[PDB]
């Protein structure tokens, strides 16, 4: 059946907004007369795409028995000189002719263009031909954009298009809304929880939870085409009726899916751990309690009435595992990520450059809660003084983009700005002040405790000789950093794998598991060409950053 | 029976699957969809390399299904008249629904959808604003389902790219061993092969091509059967004897012929001249010899040891060492022998005047040697780019730093690091940056000493391998004669 | 009948210099 | 700042007429050590486009007369950065330095800053700012 | 020619090259030599432009595409390979690169006696002394 009111979800005061404009300007004129007012000349919606605005159109068509007219915007134009103003009057002449109608005006983005820095003549003509007309009872027009900002501003004014109604993103209680609303005419069987999987959808806006109920439903017909041998030649009649979507499916669903706006930046999956990140144990903890608490319950800090730090810097030593904590939190976080290296975004173009900061720090602020790890901060925000070499300006034109998006930050999207730094001395000292970064780990060279649990994480997974004592290649290891453990660890393999090429070559030889673990002595000969990856003087360059 | 199939193609499978559920399930069993209320995707984005084989999916597709097919080349719908690049889109779109329930498909949709905000031309704008109403809105589409292919899908708008116009984004991207494999065994059922032929040393050996890469091996091979017999028989143009024409048996000596000839077509810019060095070219420091061709062969012909004990191998290497010692001499060596893909770079090559092009430059190589994996990386003179982060105040505004930081962060951060192998290759080892001599970014470094005795005789007996000699000549006086002697000398 | 011409001119670049301090 | 030619100064020039037109006005420019760059620091450059914008800055902000009363507010973190030309009297003539906060400034400050707070009674926060000497309002 | 097709008209360039092939295909088994290919064969991704990125996604299209070709060869000639939009650059598309290089001293010799076939020569001219002599020159 057609799209009812009820269809819609996730925005209560937008829809009622438009309701009260709609239809009591429609369904009761003489009070409004009444009263003294008019009804205004027209309407606009906006927001990101996939958000209700088209559903909003088709539900206010089927609500009301008003008569409708749609006139999708490049549906205006023509090949005959002029004859698309006159198709344009032609439609608000039908529209007003014909009774007290509503006249929905879709993408007018593609024939409402800012009338300056323009080149064709005809799309000048039809503007004006629409601005005109409609600047001239009893009917109201809607107009739809995705992006709000590119229209003629001569539009957004008064007398014309002068009601704007920001359709934005739903929070959790719209999301668990709008899965309600669509997994109503659906077998879900008797185990699911709507409740969490809402509070554990993030960025999702509108049309990517039904893109979530779909490909849930799809994983349980998989489930159901080869494990009962389905006969392809007719259709099976008991199993049909034995479909029910089951909660792994919606989890295997959310574990593909990714919001639509970061599905440009959609990184690659790597799998970490929190256990396979050894040592470190306090930082990790005090990472996950701060990133954990503005999303699971901010009552506290509303309470509290102060607002939460938004950043946070790590640098140290190369080789001690701050890309390896940033990657496990894009891993084991349940908030959204994106991911930047050094000199990614910079580029030839003047302006460019910054378009790209705003335009990733625009996707990061829309897709919220999300955290943007910027690794390698000595490229994009070096010293500002100490860029004494004059590229033409970028350098600081890009700092200071990156300060206006840093800095101009509301507390609301709560937006997490991870640094990670081999070279804490490059850093410009404006960023590290409070308001941007405030809070600055400083992950040190392992401990003996710290190394042992290190390579307890690293070989986990590697089946080894039981009588072996890692305790041993802990002790008399002093400098080392979790770098060097991995470069032992993948020694000790290159030798077993040897000795196993070896044996099986001897073994073919003679015949036309001689190694299932790493035995001590390939240890023992991995030991004998390992160096310390960083010197004294770069802990004490660190040693004095700390101290000052 | 010459119309592709579902069976002419391979190496990717599960795309596959993916493709045939969306395109036949909701119309082989429609009963089995209206069960569930929730309706199937009905929009499927194809992305990969350029030739992987997605205009080879679409024509299996509309060979395969029995339902109506309408095609939709990028660039033709547009015209010159104002008003006639929609009203093509719509007669398109409004043959395909009026018709029957039907797959649209549109080739390079690249072409035909910008990002509609850095575009200027507003014709583009509209065609773009034609096609998001027209694949969804009011009475958005009742039994048409859109395909499209693309190289590059973030040039796409993103309106486009939400549920209700493409759905899932398929990724046909590069295959593996077996699918190499999978694609020789199709490529080559037709042709008349001698029994010699084994075509899996064929799919081991050939490393980085995708799909029409094996198709031109084929070919190439063909080529120079025809070129072994055209010799016995010429301009007969009449006819040619039935002795010849059967019995050509393309060698298994011809597919090694071609094999050698070619390359991967992703790498069909950065090829580099064939310099051939063999490995008895190289006299003396056979430990490193035999450490590097361990450290480069393990990974790419024993994977299954390195899965068993499930940890990552060793991918870097720095060679230092007094000049003429032979490290260019040992990579040119690893770039002749080794069947891993070879990217020779210079030190300071990567450069370039405009602003951030040389990161750029950066990011390409390394985009490239990720495609074509298993391959080798040579950074010859890396002390060139690679310099000490110092800042560099009184410089281009130190853009080495930034060179620097992308190669860090290319070397190891957010990557899947598949198989690169980095060798490095500097005669002033204090200049280079402490953060790339670590683990996991250059794992071994090995000095290249000063040749001793048996060492400069070894290189004496390479040195003279295809010279004519005296019979009563004894190199050893010379060796034992030069003492501080390196190999150029 | 009216007819939709397109035309693209040009942009800016940025260089990069290198300089010597005494 | 855009990369298509003209445009930019377009675009501070419509900003600077709805400035006029909506008179009384603040507007306030963040972070000036990005538009009013030092004028020709050096030969290299992306095409003379920062010395086309404080031009365009130059002559949009000579013609203020008494009329319209706008206002220009700046903000840097470095002043050493910002154009000897527009700092000028009489162009730009105030020059209010607003230092860190003393003891009974930060005790101010903390006051206000924990206005919404629902501290411990039992709470006084004049030993913080007794202690906390070289703190910032941020710290 | 290569900028034959360019056309001031938008959506035009692309109906010349369509109109090209289907001229080439409709008559005979037949072939296309495209001369100077680099300038209507970018990389798409440092041009700027929408026309020249729409024309090589119509080469692109024609060169491979649904219904590709049938007894049709494409044949170009190239100063500088390396600026060429590598989808070009495979097979199906453009199978093999020729290599057409300096020739030697017989090629040299070669080129010397092709080009002397007309001239009314005197006896004491001899033309290997002028093969060796003559080192980079491209014939
Ligand atoms: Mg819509
Ligand atoms: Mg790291
Ligand atoms: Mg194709
Ligand atoms: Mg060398």
């Amino acid at each position: 059946n057609e799209v009812g009111y009820d269809d819609i979800g996730g925005c209560r005061k937008q829809m009622a907004q438009i309701r009260e404009m709609v239809e009591l300007p429609l369904r009761h004129p003489q009070l409004f007369k009444a009263i003294g007012i008019k009804p205004p000349r027209g309407v606009l919606m906006y927001g990101p795409p996939g958000t209700g605005k088209t559903l909003m159109a088709r539900a206010v068509a089927n609500e009301t028995g008003a008569f409708f007219f749609l006139i999708n915007g490049p549906e205006v134009m023509s090949k005959m000189a002029g004859e698309s103003e006159s198709n344009l009057r032609k439609a608000f002449e039908e529209a007003e002719k014909n009774a007290p109608a509503i006249i929905f005006i879709d993408e007018i983005d593609s024939i409402a263009p800012k009338r300056d820095k323009t080149n064709g003549e005809v799309e000048r003509r039809v503007v004006s031909q629409l601005l005109t007309l409609m600047d001239g009872s009893n009917v109201v027009v809607i107009a739809a954009t995705n992006r709000p900002n590119s229209i003629d501003p001569a539009l957004r004014r008064f007398g014309r298009f002068d009601r704007e109604v920001d359709i934005g993103i739903p929070d959790a209680t719209g999301r668990l809304e709008v899965l309600r609303i669509h997994t109503k005419n659906m077998k879900l069987a008797d185990d699911v929880d709507l409740e969490a999987l809402a509070a554990e959808t993030h960025g999702y806006v509108g049309a990517d939870i039904a893109s979530l109920c779909s490909e849930a439903a799809m994983q349980q017909i998989r489930e159901k085409m080869d494990l009962i041998d389905l006969d392809e030649d007719e259709i099976d009649a008991e199993v049909l009726d034995s479909l029910g979507v089951t909660m792994d499916n919606f989890r295997f669903a959310l574990g593909n899916s990714n919001p639509s706006a970061l599905r440009e930046t959609v990184v690659e999956s790597v799998n970490v751990t929190w256990d396979d990140v050894g040592g470190l144990d306090e930082i990790k903890e005090e990472l996950k309690e701060t990133v954990e608490y503005p999303v699971l319950h901010p009552d506290q800090y509303t309470k509290f009435g102060l607002s939460p730090s938004k950043g946070v810097l790590f640098y140290g030593p190369p080789g001690t595992g701050k890309t390896l904590l940033a990657k496990a939190v894009a891993t084991e976080v349940s908030a959204n990520f994106i991911s930047v290296k050094g000199p990614e975004l910079l580029s030839m173009w003047y302006g460019e450059s910054e378009s790209n900061i705003r335009d990733i720090f625009d996707k990061a602020r829309a897709a919220a809660p999300t955290v943007v790890f910027l690794d390698e901060l000595d490229s994009i925000a070096k010293a500002r003084g100490g860029s004494l070499g004059d590229a033409g300006g970028a350098s600081d034109r890009v700092v200071n983009q990156l300060l206006t998006e840093m800095d101009g930050m509301n507390a609301k999207k709560n937006v997490f700005v991870i640094g990670a730094t081999n070279r804490p001395d490059q850093i410009d000292p404006a960023i590290l002040r409070p308001g941007r970064l405030d809070q600055l780990i400083y992950v040190p060279l392992p401990d003996e405790n710290a190394r042992l649990s290190i390579l307890n994480a690293q070989l986990r997974k590697t089946p080894l000789e039981p009588g072996l004592e890692l305790t041993a290649i802990a002790k008399a290891t002093q400098g080392f950093s979790g770098a060097d453990l991995l470069y032992i660890v993948q020694r000790a393999a290159k030798y077993a794998i040897k000795d196993s090429i070896e044996a099986h070559r001897q073994h073919e030889a003679e015949k036309e598991d001689p190694v299932p673990y790493i035995t001590k002595e390939h240890f023992a000969e991995a030991m004998k060409t390992a160096k310390r990856s960083v010197s004294d003087a770069e802990l004490r360059r660190y040693e004095a950053y700390s101290q000052q | 029976m010459n119309e592709v199939g579902y069976d002419d193609i391979g190496g990717c499978r599960k795309q596959m699957a993916q493709i045939r559920e969306m395109v036949e399930l909701p119309l082989r069993h429609p009963q089995l969809f209206k069960a569930i209320g929730i309706k199937p995707p009905r929009g499927v984005l194809m992305y990969g390399p350029p030739g992987t084989g997605k205009t080879l999916m679409a024509r299996a597709v509309a060979n395969e299904t029995g339902a109506f097919f309408f095609l939709i080349n990028g660039p033709e719908v547009m015209s010159k008249m104002a008003g006639e690049s929609e009203s093509n889109l719509r007669k398109a779109f409004e043959e395909a629904e009026k018709n029957a329930p039907a797959i649209i498909f549109i080739d390079e949709i690249d072409s035909i959808a910008p990002k509609r905000d850095k575009t200027n031309g507003e014709v583009e704008r509209r065609v773009v604003s034609q096609l998001l109403t027209l694949m969804d809105g009011m009475k958005a589409r009742s039994n048409v389902v859109v395909i499209a292919a693309t190289n590059r899908p973030n040039s796409i708008d993103p309106a486009l790219r939400r549920f209700g116009r493409f759905d899932r984004e398929v990724d046909i991207g590069i295959p593996d061993a077996t699918g190499r494999l999978e694609v020789l065994r199709i490529h080559t059922k037709n042709m008349k092969l001698a029994d010699d032929v084994d075509l899996e040393a064929l799919a081991a050996e050939t490393h980085g091509y995708v799909g029409a890469d094996i198709a031109s091996l084929c070919s190439e091979a063909a080529m120079q059967q025809i070129r072994e017999k055209m010799d016995l028989i010429d301009l007969d143009e009449d006819e040619i004897d039935a002795e010849v024409l059967d019995s050509l048996g393309v060698t298994m000596d011809n597919f090694r012929f071609a094999l050698g000839n070619s390359n991967p077509s992703a790498l069909r810019e950065t090829v580099v001249e064939s310099v051939n060095v063999t490995w008895d070219d190289v006299g003396g420091l056979d430990e490193i010899k035999e450490e590097l061709k361990e450290t480069v062969e393990y990974p790419v012909l024993h994977p299954d040891q390195y899965t068993k004990f499930g940890l990552s191998p060793s991918k870097g290497v720095l060679f230092y060492g007094p000049p003429g010692t032979g490290k260019t001499l040992l990579a040119k060596a690893v770039a002749t022998e080794v069947s891993a893909n070879f990217i020779s770079v210079k030190g300071p090559e990567l450069l370039s005047m405009w602003y951030g092009e040389s990161e750029s430059n950066i990011r390409d190589i390394f985009d490239k040697a990720r495609a074509a994996a298993p391959t080798v990386v040579f950074l010859d003179e890396l002390d060139s780019i690679a310099k000490a982060r110092g800042g560099s105040l009184g410089d281009a505004g130190g853009a080495s730093d930034r060179v620097v930081n992308q190669l860090l962060t290319e070397m190891d951060g957010m990557n899947a690091k598949k198989n690169v192998f980095v060798i490095g290759a500097t005669n002033r080892p204090d200049q280079i940056d402490p953060a790339i001599l670590r683990p996991g970014r250059l794992d071994q470094l090995i000095y290249v000493p000063l040749p001793d005795e048996n060492a400069r005789l070894s290189i004496l007996n390479a040195q003279l391998r295809k010279t004519p000699l005296e019979p009563g000549l004894e190199l050893t006086a010379i060796a034992k004669a030069t003492q501080g002697f390196s190999g150029a000398d | 009948a009216a007819a939709a011409a397109a035309a693209a001119a040009a942009a800016a670049a940025v260089a990069v210099a290198v300089a010597v301090a005494a």
